RNA sequence: UGAAAUACCACCCUGGCGCGGCUGGGGGCCUAACCCUCGGAUGGGGGGACAGCGCUUGGCGGGCAGUUUGACUGGGGCGGUCGCCUCCUAAAAGGUAACGGAGGCGCCCAAAGGUCCCCUCAGGCGGGACGGAAAUCCGCCGGAGAGCGCAAGGGUAGAAGGGGGCCUGACUGCGAGGCCUGCAAGCCGAGCAGGGGCGAAAGCCGGGCCUAGUGAACCGGUGGUCCCGUGUGGAAGGGCCAU
RNA sequence: CCUAAGGUAGCGAAAUUCCUUGUCGGGUAAGUUCCGACCUGCACGAAAAGCGUAACGACCGGAGCGCUGUCUCGGCGAGGGACCCGGUGAAAUUGAACUGGCCGUGAAGAUGCGGCCUACCCGUGGCAGGACGAAAAGACCCCGUGGAGCUUUACUGCAGCC
RNA sequence: GUGGAGCCUGGGAGUGAGGGCGCGAGCGAUAACGUCCGCGUCCGAGCGCGGGAACAACCGAGACCGCCAGCUAAGGCCCCC
RNA sequence: GCUGGGGCUAGGAGUGAAAAGCUAACCGAGCCCGGAGAUAGCUGGUUCUCCCCGAAAUGACUUUAGGGUCAGCCUCAGGCG
RNA sequence: GGGGUUGUGGCGUGCCUAUUGAAGCAUGAGCCGGCGACUCACGGUCGUGGGCGAGCUUAAGCCGUUGAGGCGGAGGCGUAGGGAAACCGAGUCCGAACAGGGCGCAGUCCGCGGCCGUGGACCCGAAACCGGGC
RNA sequence: UGGUUCGUGGAGCCAUGGGGGAAUCUGGGCGGACCACCGCCUAAGGCUAAGUACUCCGGGUGACCGAUAGCGCACCAGUAC
RNA sequence: GGGGGGAACCUGGGGAACUGAAACAUCUCAGUACCCAGAGGAGAGGAAAGAGAAAUCGACUCCCUGAGUAGCGGCGAGCGA
């Protein structure tokens, strides 16, 4: 505030689409994670053994991807980037469909 | 009780690198009116008369006698 | 101005447009010419 | 208590990554018509300067 | 929407949803309170008046009546058209919103109060020619002039002749 | 023939009757709701489905309520002024005040825009039918005093002026690098891509000789787009681009 | 020429007249007032009434008689205070004070700074020129996006009535 | 050119009534302790100290403290002094 | 007409031969408690010591002009040299 | 060597406030004593002392104490970002682009101090407004 | 019209002053206009501990006060006035 | 049986303004202050015509989270599941 102009609110809202009434959305979100930290841990990395891990947690669906090497041991996601879905392709797991 | 009291926002005109100074491709070098300047060796002007470099280099200012006056930029050789 | 007048251009049956100024009165009565189009390339461009 | 977030600044502003403060362009609302392409195509994000400190001291909690 | 402390006689607006032109305007600050702008007025079409006060501050709102000349064409329906000589534009008046629209002539150059391309006043000139096309060649005789309408004139005045009539008294005011 | 012409077909009027459905306006008479009354009545009179009252509609409405009634200002008020351009003040960079001096703008051009090729003015002295003192013509002399839509300024005939042929780059995706700058804006912009215009080509064109011709957000409207679409599909409604 | 129509009777330098002490007349030794007229009514006028009116009036103006200390112009006298003694004994105000004049100077009106001049210490009765003396955080004036009362064809409502 | 200089990121400010003098202009009347800008200065915050009779901004001079030492500034050197 | 006693009408309400008078010694809207520590861009006031630095009274916008926001000018810590 | 006093001599315009500028003839104060004003809660942002670090930390409560400390992982901040969104992801947005160019590779928990926010927020002060009563 | 985060919004849900006005399980309501699928639940009768709020009252503590403080009142105070 | 009282707390029926928006009216303050009725050691609420997307949970209240989120909004101030 103050001056009495007009703050800097002369900016525009083009953050267009930002909230209907009914609320919002229901829908799934994804949770980062590259493999280049899976490599913490070698045995069968599921998505809770994340969450307690240190990192995702209750943000629910895990899309392991990014950067880093990736390493001999089977990855159960809800996703895989193309990229670590290739790095993975060097030899691990690719468990994608997930969900019942 | 006056008719006047007016006038323009200052536009702030001139040569705006000297003889002997070092730009860059891009620097407007002369903002005028007229053509108080023309553009010269590596050196277009804009719409409203604006002189600027071409290419990274230095600025000249060659006086042309009854020609007018130059300013040119001698890229860094 | 009022026999100015804003105005844009479209495609011939489709979107886009270009939105110049016309001119009321003097050379008027309807009015096209050729523009490029955000899809494809180069057509006419009526008024409206 | 609680710091309450300026909705009408999360409405139309983002903090970035390095910390930097980012509007839409203003200007193009209906000036539009007589506008060069380069006027109204030069309508992208831009960084905000010495004011977003401000406007960054509202976003608190987001 | 123009304030008041900026009129002038001529100047028109709008007022009680009617059209006006301020003819008497006279601003007015006496004692130290506010100022007070005491103006007349008149009604475009109707003659109508009324001299009214306003304060500083009150806008009042400007409109564009202006006085374009139209010109006689035809009639139609319980209408008669003109046209503005300039643009040649075709405006349909209907007979009331045009003064003496008899005493007229389908031809004759008129005058009309263009407000937003339509006219709300029609007059001729202050007499026109005319050429009567009745009386009998028996003093102060009527005489049905070619516009159909009826005039007092003297004798000499007799059936083809052409004559002069002001057209607000609708008189004879002698021959062509 | 007259303002109009004439057939045959159209559409549709003015007013009219015919069936098909759809909606209203009143006139009376009644009594039993409701109202008023009556030597105190489950009854008699009068009014009467009106009024009264309940929900809802449009309007009148300082009787009352809440408020608003700008700033600058050689005190205030009244006057004048309020944004933008040009010149001076402004002290040879820029910038710089005053109810200091003096003027402009809120537009305009589909050619007054691109490009390519051509042409050179105002004036002055002669010389010439109608012809002022400049209508048109001829001869010199004339570097710019002409012109450049509009104020003034800078600019400019080795065109920014005039004329003509094709055209529409008054492009869309972009935008290195700068000017100006408290923010916000404003201004210049080489080069790349797409796809074009002109030119033999070199090249030139993302409006206009240049500085005014303007308006943040919000809220909405129109196209477009397919982005979201409250269990699902789809809509409703938004979003993005454009205006 | 303009208007909806252009102020009739009557009254008019008026509780109304700017100019204005209008101009005549009256009254006076002399009259901005008063009375009577005149009428270029800045800016009367007929129920926000016009013009008159006997009577009435602690109403406002002018004049004269009478009579006065109102005055020329002040004098004497009485009582109650004032002053003195005994008794009881407040007050506002108060930065601290060892608190002079003139000419300067200084925020532009000095006991307080400079220069010069005056001036032994301390009271009592008096006087009010200064201490920008006391008293009320100026009524006036402007400021405040302060507050209220009042108004209306300001905005928006509400009661009410249709 | 090592300076209570500069530059960059960040925390905290106060300020947004200036005033006199000089010089250059405008307004004013070739007025004002007037007024409005520009370059500079001082007061402001140096009503601390010397001079100017006395006196914020004119001349001299930037006061850590102490001394019964010395040289100087402006200004002064007959007496007050 | 004045007058005693008994009564009724009160807060945007009463009462008023009208002045905005009177409604318990201040009525253009009473008094008390409460909302309440209303709000006051205004005035006043703000308390121990020493040490270093040390402004501003400008610009831009401001129902702004005696108030603000950004900048300019001060300061502190870290970095650069 | 010191205390008290102070005759003469020199120098010398109260204090605070407010102001461009006050001894000022501008404000406040009769004097003395005591009461008298920048704080707190929850947030936020810098800074800082420590703990632990790709992680850091619990809240309500529960068990224990009864001036004893544990438990408790729900949750929170952080490990990714871009984009309005679908979505993609060390990239992504715009785009037709494989040009360009915009945004993109660090923490947390306590104590402490500065400052901001929300509250009466440094302390007194209204003219007023609204409710219920008298 | 009110309640909800929901200020007329695409505005459901809950409640109801007015108008109209059902059915009884092939009945009825909801899953944010609406529609169709797919689900959830049984309105228009009623009651129900415990966990929670407060502190006139009793007690226990206090990096709470210590007679201008602490409650207004340590004292014959809601008193004198 | 009832009636009246009870410091707070409770529910229900009514229900402001100053304030904040640096004016102001929607909005805010706030269904707060206050008034009235009732309740009792507590009151309300409470066994799904609920939630809401989960092959899901399973009365109600209460604390912590979720969350200053979703949203609401002169899309302002700010309100806030
Ligand atoms: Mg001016
Ligand atoms: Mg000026
Ligand atoms: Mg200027
Ligand atoms: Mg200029
Ligand atoms: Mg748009
Ligand atoms: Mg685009
Ligand atoms: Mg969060
Ligand atoms: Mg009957
Ligand atoms: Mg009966
Ligand atoms: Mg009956
Ligand atoms: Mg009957
Ligand atoms: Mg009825
Ligand atoms: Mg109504
Ligand atoms: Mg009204
Ligand atoms: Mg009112
Ligand atoms: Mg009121
Ligand atoms: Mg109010
Ligand atoms: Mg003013
Ligand atoms: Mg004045
Ligand atoms: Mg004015
Ligand atoms: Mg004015
Ligand atoms: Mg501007
Ligand atoms: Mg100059
Ligand atoms: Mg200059
Ligand atoms: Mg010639
Ligand atoms: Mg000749
Ligand atoms: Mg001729
Ligand atoms: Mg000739
Ligand atoms: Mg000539
Ligand atoms: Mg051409
Ligand atoms: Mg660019
Ligand atoms: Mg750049
Ligand atoms: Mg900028
Ligand atoms: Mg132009
Ligand atoms: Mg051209
Ligand atoms: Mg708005
Ligand atoms: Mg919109
Ligand atoms: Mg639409
Ligand atoms: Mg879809
Ligand atoms: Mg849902
Ligand atoms: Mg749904
Ligand atoms: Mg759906
Ligand atoms: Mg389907
Ligand atoms: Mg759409
Ligand atoms: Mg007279
Ligand atoms: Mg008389
Ligand atoms: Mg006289
Ligand atoms: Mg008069
Ligand atoms: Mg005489
Ligand atoms: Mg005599
Ligand atoms: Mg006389
Ligand atoms: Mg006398
Ligand atoms: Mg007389
Ligand atoms: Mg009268
Ligand atoms: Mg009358
Ligand atoms: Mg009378
Ligand atoms: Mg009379
Ligand atoms: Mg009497
Ligand atoms: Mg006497
Ligand atoms: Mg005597
Ligand atoms: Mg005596
Ligand atoms: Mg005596
Ligand atoms: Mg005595
Ligand atoms: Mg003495
Ligand atoms: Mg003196
Ligand atoms: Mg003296
Ligand atoms: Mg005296
Ligand atoms: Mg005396
Ligand atoms: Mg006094
Ligand atoms: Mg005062
Ligand atoms: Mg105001
Ligand atoms: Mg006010
Ligand atoms: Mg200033
Ligand atoms: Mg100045
Ligand atoms: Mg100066
Ligand atoms: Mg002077
Ligand atoms: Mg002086
Ligand atoms: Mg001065
Ligand atoms: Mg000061
Ligand atoms: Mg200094
Ligand atoms: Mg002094
Ligand atoms: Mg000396
Ligand atoms: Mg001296
Ligand atoms: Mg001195
Ligand atoms: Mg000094
Ligand atoms: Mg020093
Ligand atoms: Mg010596
Ligand atoms: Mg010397
Ligand atoms: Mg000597
Ligand atoms: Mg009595
Ligand atoms: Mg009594
Ligand atoms: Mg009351
Ligand atoms: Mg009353
Ligand atoms: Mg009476
Ligand atoms: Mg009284
Ligand atoms: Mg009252
Ligand atoms: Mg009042
Ligand atoms: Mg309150
Ligand atoms: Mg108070
Ligand atoms: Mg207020
Ligand atoms: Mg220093
Ligand atoms: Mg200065
Ligand atoms: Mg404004
Ligand atoms: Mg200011
Ligand atoms: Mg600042
Ligand atoms: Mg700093
Ligand atoms: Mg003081
Ligand atoms: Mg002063
Ligand atoms: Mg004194
Ligand atoms: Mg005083
Ligand atoms: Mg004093
Ligand atoms: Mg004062
Ligand atoms: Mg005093
Ligand atoms: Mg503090
Ligand atoms: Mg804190
Ligand atoms: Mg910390
Ligand atoms: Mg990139
Ligand atoms: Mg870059
Ligand atoms: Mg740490
Ligand atoms: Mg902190
Ligand atoms: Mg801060
Ligand atoms: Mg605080
Ligand atoms: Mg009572
Ligand atoms: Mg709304
Ligand atoms: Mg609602
Ligand atoms: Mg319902
Ligand atoms: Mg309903
Ligand atoms: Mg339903
Ligand atoms: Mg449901
Ligand atoms: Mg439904
Ligand atoms: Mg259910
Ligand atoms: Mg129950
Ligand atoms: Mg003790
Ligand atoms: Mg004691
Ligand atoms: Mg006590
Ligand atoms: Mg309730
Ligand atoms: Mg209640
Ligand atoms: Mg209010
Ligand atoms: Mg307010
Ligand atoms: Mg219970
Ligand atoms: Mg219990
Ligand atoms: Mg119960
Ligand atoms: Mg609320």
């Amino acid at each position: 505030f103050e001056g009495g102009r007009s703050t800097t609110l002369m900016r525009l809202p083009k953050r267009g689409m930002q909230g209907q009434v009914p609320g919002e959305i229901k829908r799934p979100r994804y949770q980062g994670v590259n493999l280049k930290d899976l490599a913490r841990f070698e045995g069968e990395v599921t998505p809770e053994l994340l969450v307690r891990a240190g990192l995702l947690k209750k943000g629910y669906r895990l899309k392991i991807l990014g950067e880093g090497e990736a390493k001999p041991l089977k990855v159960v996601a809800h996703a895989f980037s193309k990229s670590a879905l290739e790095k993975l392709k060097a030899a691990g797991g690719e468990p994608v469909l997930l969900e019942a | 009780s006056t008719r006047n009291g007016r006038d323009s926002q200052a536009k702030r005109l001139g040569v705006k690198r000297y003889e002997g100074q070092v730009v860059r491709a891009g620097n407007i070098l002369v903002r005028q009116r007229g053509t108080r300047f023309k553009p010269g060796k590596n050196v277009g002007m804009g719409r409203d008369f604006t002189l600027f470099a071409l290419v990274d280099g230095v600025v000249e200012f060659q006086d042309r006698g009854r020609l007018g006056r130059y300013v040119h930029v001698r890229p860094l050789a | 101005v009022r026999i100015k007048l804003l105005l844009e251009c479209t495609e011939c049956k489709r979107r886009n447009y270009a939105t110049e100024k016309n001119k009321r009165n003097t050379p008027n009565k309807l009015e096209l010419r050729k523009y490029c189009p955000w899809c494809r390339k180069h057509t006419v461009h009526r008024e409206v | 208590p609680k710091m309450k977030t300026h909705k009408g600044a999360k409405k139309r502003v983002k903090i970035t990554a390095s910390g930097k403060v980012v509007a839409m362009k203003t200007g193009k609302r209906h000036l539009n018509w007589q506008k060069s392409g380069k006027e109204i195509r030069q309508k992208g994000r831009k960084f905000v300067l010495a004011k977003p400190e401000a406007e960054r001291i509202k976003l608190l909690l987001p | 929407m123009i304030s008041v402390t900026d009129l002038r006689p001529g100047t028109k607006v709008k007022m009680d949803g009617g059209l006006w032109e301020c003819v008497e305007y006279q601003h007015q600050k006496l004692g130290r309170g506010g100022a007070k702008v005491v103006a007349k007025f008149k009604n475009l079409e109707t003659g109508a008046t009324v001299e009214r006060t306003f304060n500083s501050g009150e806008k009042l709102e400007d409109i564009y009546v202006e006085t374009r000349e139209l010109q006689y064409l035809y009639p139609e329906g319980e209408e008669m058209v003109f046209m503005d000589l300039e643009t040649y534009e075709q405006f349909a008046v209907p007979r009331s919103r045009v003064v003496g629209a008899e005493f007229f002539k389908e031809g004759m150059t008129a005058l009309g109060d263009m407000y937003e391309g339509q006219p709300i006043k029609v007059t001729p000139p202050t007499v026109v020619e005319l050429k009567v096309v009745d009386t009998p060649p028996g003093g102060s005789k009527p005489a049905t002039l070619e516009t159909g309408a009826v005039v007092q004139v003297p004798l000499f005045v007799e059936p083809g002749e052409v004559i002069k009539v002001d057209t607000r008294t609708g008189e004879y005011v002698g021959r062509a």
